[PDB]
Formats: C-alpha cells, sequence, structure tokens
RNA sequence: GAAAGAAUUAAAUUAAUAUAAUGGUAUAACUGUGCGAUAAUUGUAACACAAACGAGUGAAACAAGUACGUAAGUAUGGCA
RNA sequence: AUAUAUUUUAGUAAUAGAUAAAAAUAUGUACAGUAAAAUUGUAAGGAAAACAAUAAUAACUUUCUC
C-alpha cells in the first residue's frame, strides 16, 4: 500500500481535508458527501449503487501499479526521467486528483497543491494547455505581438500580470485586455508558473514589457519602447510572484513607465515577454549577466537584438493594450513626462 | 381529429421518442464524481492491458508459425507446398457454436453423422 | 458583405488554437460524451459480450492460422497512374484514373496478429415502398427496428425522384440504424440462434454476396421479421411487418476472409463462391 | 405585380419612414433599424393597414 | 429569320495599376471577375472581387509560399522591399498621421471625445 | 391523397444538453430447443421465453448430430 | 378468438369445429378428438379458453401434420404423376378435368383451380 | 508491438452555388450548425474604374447606432 | 380489501446530434465538415427506390506493453 506511505512521499499527495478522506475510503455507502454543505441537500442525495467496492478494486489496482512504477523510479539517475516515473506512478492517485480539480492552481497553496512535487506540476501543465495558453496564443497571434516585436513563441511557463499598486482592486489580467492610464499608471505584478523540470537555484530569468506600437513621424511608421526592464530574477515553483519584495533595484535594467498613449496614435499593444538566463556549467550558484545600459534605449528598442547579445529564450508571454483616456495627462504629469502630442483623427 | 390507425402509430412514435420519458440529469458530488473517474480510468488500464496480452499472444504465435513454414520449406518442399494452400473457401464448422450463458440438458454429442 | 474572398491568415506559432475551449458557450459540451459530466453520458460497458468474448477465445487465433501465407507481400490496388514526362503537356496534368476502375482501389495488406478480421459494424436498412402512400408505415417501420435492436433507428428519407415507381423527392420512408459494439454483437446473435433457423428453405448466405473489401449483405422479408423475439412477444402490434436488408461490415481485406469470419460465429454459406 | 412597397413607420413620434419593398401576403412586417431623427435604433410597424393571409397559429402546446 | 444581333459591351476588366506602379490609398489595382487574383498585403478586395489599395506604396504581384497554387497582388509601403514578404519578421507599418502642431488644433482634437 | 401526420413545431435540443436514447430493457433469459438457457437485454417485458424452432433443433446448423 | 396459431378465431365460437375452420391440416373428425385429448368440456366457445389452456392447443396441432405443410404433400403427389407419364398431370397442368369430368361443357371449375399448385 | 489522436499528402471546384453563361470557389463562396433576424442602418464620402454627357462600378475613411464573436474581429444585403 | 376527499400522473409525437449533400429561409455572425461520379454488393429490387464499402500512412504525440 503505496499511496498510504508518507515516509518518503510528500505530504501534498494527501487529501487535508479529513472527512472527504473518509468519505473516499469507507467499507460501506453510509456516510453523505462533505462537498454538500446543506443538510436537507444531504438527504435528497443518492451516490450511485455499488460504488464502493469497485471503487476500492480499482484504488488496489492502480496503487499496485504505483507501487511498480516505484520500483522503477528509485533505480533511475537521470532526473527528467526520474520525474517522469514518479509521474506515472501518482497521476492516476485519486487523492492527488481530488486536490488538483477542486482547489485554485493560480494561488496555489503549498499543502494542497505542490509544484515542487512533479505529478502536481504535470497536472498544472495539463491544464495550461487545456485552455489559458491556447488563449494567450491566439491572443499573440491576433493582435500580432509575435512578429512585431519577438519572432514565435514555445509557451513553456504561464505568465499573469496584476496591477496591484494603481487603484487597489484585485483582478490578474485577461490576456489583450484594455486597460485604463489609472489601472496600469504604476506598476505591474508579474506570476511566473514554470511547468517544466529547471534548475531552481541556478536558472534566471529577464522579464521585458516591450511597446511596439509608440508613433515615429520621420520614419512615418512605429518604433519600440521598453516600458519595463527586469533582469536576474529568481523563481521556485511554488515561490514565484515578481514583485518589489523580491527583486532588487540591481535587477531594473529600466524602471517601469506607465502606458500614456497619445490622441489619435491608436491602440497601443504592451506585451511582456518572459525569458529564461543561459545555464553554465562548472560554476556553482546563480550566474549573472552584466547589461550594458548606456547601449540599450529605452525611446528605440530592437528586443530580438537584445535577446541575440545576451542569449535569452523567450519561454512566456502576456499582453494588454493601452488606448488615450483623459487621465494620460495626469499621468505624465505625475511622472514628469512632457504633455503629450495629439494626431489628426484622419489616417491621412 | 384522428382514426384509430393515426392513434396507434401515435402510440409507436412515442414508444421510441424521448418525450415525458426521460430521468433527471445524473449529478454527482466531487468525491463521487473523483470516485467514478478512477473506477473508469482503471477499466479502460485493465482493458488496454487485455488488448495487449492478446495482441502479443498473437504475435507470437504469427512468429512460430513463420518459424515454422522456414523449417518446412528447408527440409521438405512438397510438405511445405501442402501446407502454403489458398484457403479462401474456408468455413469454420457448424458444431463450433457461440458459447451459451448456461450449458444445455446433453451437454456433449458422443456420437456423430 | 465587401466581400466573398476566402484566404485564412498564415500564423507565427506551433501551438494548436482549440478555438471550442476559448468560447464559454457550450460548457456542456466541452465534456467528452464518455465524461460522467456531460449530459450525453451513457454507460457503455454495462455488461460482457458473449459473441465478442468467443472471438477472442476461440477464432481470431484459428482465422490468423488460416490466413498465414508463407512470406506474403504486399499487393497494392489499381491506382491513378501518373503520366510519363514525355511531352510538356504532362507538366501540370492530372494523373489518369485507375486501369479498369474511375476510382481508386485500395491495398490489400498480408493478415498479421494486428490485422486480423473482425466483425466492424452492422447496419439495418429497411426501405418501406408502401410508404410513398403513407407516412405513418415508415414509422411503424422505425418502431420495428428499434424493437429488433435495442438502438435508435435514423430515418431514411426519399432521396431521388422518378415517375414509374409513385416516389417523390423529400419523403420519410423507413428506416436504418447502424448497430456497433455490444448490440451489434446481440442482434448477430439472435440472427444466428432464433431468427434464420425459423426461416422454411433457408441455405444460407450466397457467396457471391459482398463487397470486393470486408463487406457482406443479406435481407429479410417480412415474414422472416416476425420470428424476432420482441415482434414475437406482440405479434398482434405487428400485422404489417417490413422487410430489411442487413450490411454487414468487417474489417477484413477481402471477402472471403469476411465470409469466413461470419462461419465462425455460426452463419451458413451455401452459393458457389467467386 | 407580384410586389408592392409599403411605408414602414417608426416607434417614436418623429414620421420617418422606412419604405420597403414587399410581397402581396407580407406578414405584417416589424423592422428595427435606426431613426435618424431620433439618434438611436428604433422598430418599424407598417403604416397603411393591409392584410396578411391566414396564417395559422403554430401549435407549441398539445392539443385535440 | 430571328437574328442573334445581341451582345454585351464587354467589361473593361483587367490590370489597372501594373508593377512596380506607385498607387494610392483606394485605387483599382485589378478589375477581374472572379478571385483569380487574391488580396494580399495591404491591399483589399472589393464585393466583385476587386482588388483596391490600402496603402501608398508599389503594387507587386507575387505568388507566395504559404499559399499555393494562388497569385497574390499586393502593395508594399516602398520599393526596396519585396512584398512576397519574409514572414516571421516585424510587419511593415505606417502611422498616417500630422500631430497637431497647431495649439488650436491639438485643442479642439483634444477637448473633443 | 398521401396519408401523413401533420408535424408539430419541433422541441430545440440545445447543444451539449442532448441525451443519448436509453431504452427501458429488462434481463430476458431464453431456453432455446435443448436446455442451453442465454440471458439477453431486451425491451418487451418478459423474463423469460423458451424456443422451439432453434439453430440448435435445425439439421444445417448441426449436420453431425394444428 | 386470440392469436391462436397465429390465425386465431372469435369468441361465442365454439372450438371444437372452429380448429376445422381456420385451420387447414385438422377438420371434423381431427379437430373433435383434438379437442378431447386436451380435454374441453364440447360445446365450449373460444371466449372460454383459458388462455394457457390454448398453449396445450398449439402444442397438439403441431404433433400431427396441419398447415399448407400437407397442401404441397398433395402438391407432390400431383407433380409426381405428373411429372411421370400422367393423364391427370396433363389434365392438371392444362386446367381441365382431373377427375375426367365434362371437358366438353362443365370444366370451368376444373381450370378455375385444377392447376400445378391447385390449393392456392 | 498495439491503440488512440492529431492529422499530412494525394484527389477533387466534375458535386454544389437563389437563376443563364463565363469567371471563382474545398484557405472553401459550398455544406451543417448556434445565435440572431441586426449592417436588406444613418449623415459627410477621398479616391480611383468606367466614361461624351446623363448615368454606372469598387471603395479607404470620419461620424451615430445595431448585430454576432473569448477574442482578432466581421457585417452599409446575396461568390461576381 | 375497500369507500370519500384531495391531488398527482397519463393530452402518450419524432431532432438527443454543433447534426453535415433528403425537404424545409437565399441577408448577418460564429463554429465545424466535405462533395459528385463511378464499381462490388444487398427482401421484394429491375437501367432507373434506399443502404453499405471503395487513396496513402512518413513523421509527431499520448497510453499499454514485451
Amino acid at each position: 500500500h503505496i499511496w498510504s506511505d508518507f515516509t518518503t512521499r510528500p505530504s501534498s499527495l494527501s487529501i487535508q481535508s479529513s472527512k472527504v478522506k473518509n468519505y473516499l475510503f469507507q467499507k460501506k455507502a453510509s456516510l453523505d458527501p462533505p462537498s454538500i454543505s446543506r443538510r436537507s441537500n444531504r438527504i435528497k442525495y443518492s451516490p450511485p449503487e455499488h460504488i464502493d467496492e469497485i471503487f476500492r478494486m480499482s484504488y488496489d489496482f492502480l496503487e499496485q501499479r504505483s507501487s511498480k512504477f516505484y520500483e522503477l523510479a528509485n533505480k533511475t539517475k537521470n532526473p527528467l526521467k526520474k520525474d517522469a516515473l514518479l509521474i506515472k506512478a501518482e497521476i492516476n492517485n485519486p487523492e492527488v486528483q481530488y486536490n488538483f480539480q477542486f482547489n485554485n492552481k493560480l494561488n496555489n497553496v503549498k499543502d494542497i497543491i505542490d509544484y515542487d512535487v512533479p505529478v502536481y506540476r504535470h497536472l498544472g501543465k495539463q491544464h495550461w494547455e487545456s485552455y489559458g495558453q491556447m488563449l494567450l496564443m491566439q491572443r499573440l497571434e491576433t493582435l500580432a505581438a509575435i512578429p512585431d516585436t519577438l519572432p514565435t513563441l514555445v509557451p513553456r511557463a504561464e505568465v499573469n500580470i496584476k496591477f496591484p499598486f494603481s487603484t487597489g482592486v484585485n483582478k490578474w489580467i485577461e490576456p489583450g485586455e484594455f486597460l485604463s492610464s489609472n489601472v496600469t499608471s504604476m506598476r505591474p505584478i508579474f506570476k511566473i508558473q514554470e511547468y517544466e523540470l529547471v534548475n531552481v537555484e541556478k536558472q534566471l530569468y529577464t522579464v521585458l514589457i516591450v511597446n511596439p506600437d509608440v508613433p515615429d513621424l520621420s520614419n512615418d511608421s512605429f518604433k519600440t519602447a521598453l516600458c519595463y526592464g527586469l533582469v536576474n530574477i529568481n523563481l521556485t515553483y511554488n515561490d514565484n510572484l515578481i514583485d518589489p519584495r523580491k527583486f532588487h533595484s540591481s535587477n531594473i535594467i529600466a524602471d517601469y513607465l506607465p502606458p500614456v498613449p497619445e490622441k489619435n496614435a491608436g491602440k497601443q499593444r504592451f506585451v511582456v515577454w518572459v525569458f529564461r538566463q543561459p545555464l553554465i556549467e562548472d560554476k556553482q550558484g546563480p550566474n549573472m549577466l552584466e547589461i550594458d545600459r548606456k547601449e540599450l534605449s529605452r525611446d528605440d528598442f530592437d528586443i530580438r537584438q537584445f535577446t541575440k547579445k545576451y542569449n535569452l529564450t523567450a519561454i512566456g508571454a502576456h499582453i494588454w493594450r493601452s488606448e488615450w483616456d483623459a487621465k494620460v495627462a495626469a499621468v505624465r504629469e505625475k511622472y514628469g513626462l512632457p504633455p503629450g502630442r495629439v494626431f489628426s483623427r484622419v489616417r491621412r | 381529429s384522428l382514426s384509430p390507425l393515426a392513434q396507434r402509430v401515435v402510440t409507436q412514435l412515442s414508444v421510441m421518442s424521448a418525450s415525458r420519458k426521460q430521468p433527471k440529469l445524473l449529478k454527482l458530488a466531487r468525491e463521487d464524481l473523483i470516485k467514478h473517474q478512477t473506477i473508469e480510468k482503471c477499466w479502460s488500464i485493465y482493458q488496454q492491458q487485455q488488448r495487449e496480452r492478446r495482441n502479443l499472444q498473437l504475435e507470437l504465435q504469427y512468429k512460430s508459425i513463420e518459424r515454422s513454414m522456414n523449417l518446412l520449406q528447408e527440409l521438405s518442399p512438397r510438405l511445405f507446398e501442402a501446407a502454403n494452400a489458398s484457403e479462401k473457401g474456408k468455413r469454420f464448422p457448424m458444431e463450433m457454436k457461440v458459447p451459451t450463458d448456461f450449458p444445455p440438458n446433453t451437454l456433449w454429442h458422443y456420437n456423430f453423422r | 458583405p465587401k466581400s466573398a474572398c476566402s484566404l485564412v491568415k498564415p500564423v507565427h506559432h506551433l501551438v494548436k488554437i482549440d478555438k471550442s475551449k476559448l468560447s464559454p458557450r457550450f460548457p456542456e459540451l466541452k465534456y467528452d460524451k464518455s465524461d460522467i459530466r456531460s449530459p450525453g453520458f451513457k454507460p457503455k460497458d454495462t455488461h460482457a459480450d458473449r459473441l465478442n468474448d468467443h472471438y477472442l477465445n476461440t477464432l481470431q487465433s484459428d482465422l490468423l492460422l488460416i490466413n498465414y501465407s508463407h512470406n506474403a507481400a504486399v499487393v497494392k490496388g489499381l491506382k491513378q497512374r501518373a503520366w510519363s514526362g514525355d511531352s510538356p503537356y504532362h507538366l501540370n496534368r492530372p494523373p489518369k484514373n485507375p486501369r479498369g476502375s474511375k476510382a481508386q482501389l485500395p491495398d490489400i495488406h498480408p493478415i498479421k496478429w494486428s490485422n486480423i478480421p473482425g466483425l466492424e459494424s452492422v447496419v439495418i436498412n429497411c426501405f418501406v415502398r408502401e410508404a410513398r402512400e403513407n407516412q405513418l408505415l415508415a414509422i411503424t417501420a422505425a418502431l420495428q427496428l428499434q424493437q429488433i435492436t435495442g438502438c435508435k433507428p435514423h430515418p431514411i428519407f426519399s432521396k431521388n425522384d422518378v415517375p414509374t415507381w409513385k416516389l417523390r423527392k423529400g419523403h420519410q420512408m423507413g428506416a436504418k440504424v447502424e448497430l456497433k459494439g455490444k448490440e451489434m454483437s446481440q442482434f448477430l446473435s439472435t440472427l444466428t440462434e432464433i431468427v434464420l433457423p425459423r426461416i422454411r428453405e433457408y441455405k444460407g448466405i450466397s457467396n457471391q454476396s459482398g463487397n470486393r473489401f470486408g463487406g457482406i449483405s443479406f435481407g429479410l422479408t417480412a415474414e422472416d421479421i416476425k420470428f424476432f423475439p420482441e415482434i414475437d412477444a406482440n405479434q398482434d402490434s405487428w400485422p404489417k411487418t417490413f422487410g430489411m436488408h442487413i450490411n454487414i461490415n468487417t474489417s477484413a481485406q477481402l471477402d472471403y476472409q469476411a465470409r469466413t469470419l461470419l462461419s465462425g460465429f455460426q452463419f451458413p454459406f451455401f452459393g458457389e463462391e467467386k | 405585380s407580384k410586389n408592392s412597397v409599403i411605408k414602414l413607420l417608426s416607434t417614436a413620434a418623429s414620421g420617418y419612414s422606412r419604405y420597403i419593398s414587399i410581397k402581396k401576403g407580407a406578414p405584417l412586417v416589424t423592422q428595427v433599424r435606426y431613426d435618424p431623427v431620433v439618434k438611436r435604433h428604433v422598430l418599424f410597424k407598417e403604416a397603411k393597414k393591409r392584410k396578411v393571409a391566414e396564417r395559422k397559429p403554430l401549435d407549441f402546446l398539445r392539443t385535440a | 429569320s430571328r437574328t442573334s444581333m445581341k451582345d454585351s459591351a464587354g467589361r473593361r476588366l483587367g490590370p489597372k495599376k501594373y508593377e512596380g506602379q506607385d498607387v494610392s490609398t483606394g485605387e483599382i489595382i485589378m478589375r477581374q471577375r472572379g478571385t483569380k487574383f487574391y488580396p494580399g498585403e495591404n491591399v483589399g478586395i472589393g464585393k466583385d472581387h476587386s482588388i483596391f489599395a490600402l496603402e501608398p506604396g508599389v503594387v507587386r504581384y507575387y505568388l507566395d509560399p504559404f499559399h499555393p497554387k494562388r497569385k497574390f497582388i499586393g502593395v508594399a509601403l516602398r520599393r526596396d522591399l519585396k512584398l512576397p514578404s519574409p514572414h516571421f519578421e516585424p510587419t511593415v507599418r505606417r502611422f498616417g498621421r500630422f500631430e497637431l502642431t497647431n495649439k488650436r488644433a491639438a485643442y479642439k482634437e483634444e477637448n473633443s471625445i | 391523397t398521401r396519408i401523413t401526420l401533420p408535424r408539430r413545431p419541433a422541441k430545440k435540443i440545445q447543444l451539449g444538453k442532448s441525451r443519448p436514447a436509453i431504452y427501458h430493457q429488462f434481463n430476458v433469459k431464453m431456453e432455446l430447443s435443448d436446455g442451453s438457457v442465454v440471458i439477453r437485454r431486451s425491451q418487451y417485458p418478459k423474463g423469460e421465453i423458451r424456443l422451439i424452432q432453434d439453430q440448435r433443433n435445425n439439421p444445417l446448423w448441426n449436420p453431425s448430430r394444428g | 378468438v386470440v392469436h391462436i396459431l397465429g390465425k386465431g378465431f372469435k369468441g361465442k365460437e365454439v372450438i371444437k369445429i372452429a380448429l376445422a375452420s381456420k385451420f387447414y391440416g385438422i377438420g371434423k373428425t381431427t379437430a373433435e378428438k383434438i379437442c378431447s385429448k386436451l380435454g374441453f368440456y364440447p360445446w365450449m366457445r373460444m371466449h372460454q379458453l383459458s388462455e394457457p389452456q390454448i398453449m396445450s392447443i398449439a402444442s397438439e396441432l403441431s404433433t400431427m401434420t396441419i398447415e399448407g405443410d400437407a397442401r404441397a404433400i398433395v402438391k407432390d403427389n400431383i407433380a409426381l404423376k405428373r411429372k411421370i407419364g400422367s393423364y391427370s398431370g396433363m389434365r392438371h397442368t392444362l386446367h381441365l378435368p382431373v377427375r375426367g369430368q365434362h371437358t366438353r361443357n362443365n370444366a370451368k371449375t376444373a381450370r378455375k383451380l385444377n392447376k400445378i399448385d391447385r390449393r392456392g
């Protein structure tokens, strides 16, 4: 009985609720489900017949399978293979399924869904692939944030942004949203959730918010603008919210300048990109990198060139898009930016 | 309004139709839903295993046949030729019946023709 | 509409966007029909299928043994022939259609452990021709079919028009039902045991019957349908019984293999084979 | 003479009319379009009172 | 005797703006009856499948690797460019506006929602 | 001339809400010509049937054996 | 009265002869004692039959030879000589006095029914 | 080794498309479908195409509102 | 068992599928799929009802498994 053992196995694989666990594992269908909170509703409810004995048999079967997998898993040396074996062992565990399905994945509590555990991480990845990743990809393609900034994306990390400091309200930004200048007045907060097996201690990350749609009237086209640039950020599967708490002033290659779209300049895409650092062998600890702060410019910014220079690989992305409103002038004034231009309504 | 034949047709139609004959939807609790999922997944896995076992057995049989026929070809050409014939109109014998739920009164016939 | 020009734009990523999942319109429809949470849920594997079990145990190995031909290579079918490039008019020319046929024919593979012939699907086509006069006859035929099978029939409509036979276009006329898996197996077992023996001068299924590739068929008269136990139960409610065609579809490469398979399930075969 | 022209008047008392063409038995038409005068969409009912072929009410409820 | 003396004045329907040519937003690059030529980069296709100018540039009839067995007629925003544009790259884009440098002009545009 | 049942307005089955037709079926025991019993699911209400003319007493299906 | 032996009958109808009527393989004396073995009080009508009883009724007819099953036996006895050199076969095949009756005149009857599968 | 999926190539525009004939069509215009039934809306239309004129044809865009779509969006009647 | 009230049922009717080349609406939008012909067939069935079958699997992923 491998799934009842918790000597070597993490605590997160068990259900933390006692009542739920008891309901799952009983000898007869006597008890009533903890999910149904209301007595009258519990009374009304009737579970399907014979479900218990069969369930128990299924558990035994899959428990045996897990145990067999574990016999292989411990003998394995290479890490990715071992992780895969662990996943195979525990993915069919009812308790872990309960934990994952019916508790929040975004702000996961460590005791319930631990992303340090490989199985839970795999589940989270699968969940991301099912909806959120696809949506992100659609928003990147439709809005034309991929070819315009950075050729392609192979989504690996799930990136979610927030604007907590400006207004007060709590809301994770859906990709391709129209945010007010009040909302995006102060800086955002990232959460880079990584689902691949990666060296947590060594692996650093960079985050770049880029505005491809600021108008350049000499060229009669647009230019990029690095609105916010962080480097050498340390992520951990559970500890992953990039906040002023975590990153230091040394990490900020270009400190947050807010979206201030001009009147009739149009809708401006702000597409955050998340890259992971190149990992160097034969060097213990996190390998930093120095950025030439005079070389990179904010008013015009070759993202692709920058990536080429520092050998980055874009793992994640997110995007919002701002256009002119009444408060952009106020935002500019607060930041000490100039009055802000006004263009002709007609694109002649 | 309607004839007796028309009425009977309507009744017949109703027998087939889902109009006011079907129950409520099968709702489950989350724990119950999980239990169901675990039952189904395990079953599916078991079925796959069984399929592989049978498939493997069939492959093994095929390999054995191949091994036999090569040997036959090597040794006795006439015997090999006899073995490897077109069995186009081969018919299973009508005595090899599909096994019933419960057996008959006379289990086995000792005399024939 | 400013234009009718259809032109799908290329993309800049290899992620496969399932558009259905991004909507919030059909939340019940996002679940698979196999899943318990879907309203489309049905218990599939309710009991042990008997004919299928028999096939698995006894027949499949026997069939494999029968079909072994030593060092048998693939027989390619009739395909679209390319032009020899002996003229510059061959350069963007469509390929010559197949030799005998207009449509391409499939390759016949050697039978191994993977591709042993087995039952794939049964279809019970009942087109009642008196229903050109009476629509109610189509309904009765559909009911009969349902009774026989335990499966939901689908209505057949008159696809064509013709004056000689008093037939309009778009008129409900009989019904069909594709049986698959366990219900189909049951239906076959009933046919073998109950119904076909009660047909008086029944020699069997013809050996000249069938597709070129793994499909065999036959038909039952209105006299033959009264032997089904569900109709037998209330023959009173089945005065005007209707005949039916029975298309058996196998996983057989060729038709003789399919015939052999059916024989394994106690179907008699009488005529001179092709 | 198989088609004619009616005079879809605007619910809002504006006078705006959107003359459209209809078959002889025109299911009393009612279209929701823009009333420039009142700067908003609004329903347009027929003006002169014509006629509709006896159209049977649909039997949504089972009867007789 | 009935005389088939009737026919229709042919429709001027061909390229109307040729290669390397300099168009302007909204010009007819090719009347056609049929999508013989499909709208391509920076061009628009009208009701009759007529192809028109969206950006002021240079018309370039070019095939396309993505869409095979088809032919486009686009309008790069500049001659130096080759309209069978790469793909995985930035897309040329044109801003098209003159910043109201007039105080009054800018004020009116801004003050007015 | 053509005898018909005239259709009422059809009931809108919404997408996702369509449910599979699970007909009411009884487990029915068929005893064949000889004493071999076989269970089959059947829509008609009869728990037991015994058959007179079957494959198990037809000469075509077993050549060797008012 | 019900679907007895398929083509059944009606109530009020005393069974004894009723069988002689619908059934072709049985009639008169045969139908008489057919009830006798099944022991049903004579002068008894169909409506009174206790369904289970009909069951016996059915089996009984299976025992002896009934229905068009015998129609054929004669059909063959006819075809027999007919297939051999048999005046009858001509008389029967041509539709003429098989009983050597009035071919010259009263023979329409023969022409009406006498034929290869006579009993039609 | 097997299943299952995702599909990919070939073939096809001979089917079909409200209707002639041609042109186009599977990247589908064609077909099924949900919703809806609104853009088979309302002011300025540049600019071309065609063109003697009167007329006609495409139509960027600005503005007001409607509809469907997660969204990109699309819609100022219909493949032309 | 059975009687009175009270109600509830039974007005018996098709599509159960994002359906897909039978007939139904031909403008919008959104999602999804591919046709016809021909040949081997098959109760009546036939030149002409309906129905079934009629190209290729490299690679890729997932699952089981020796």
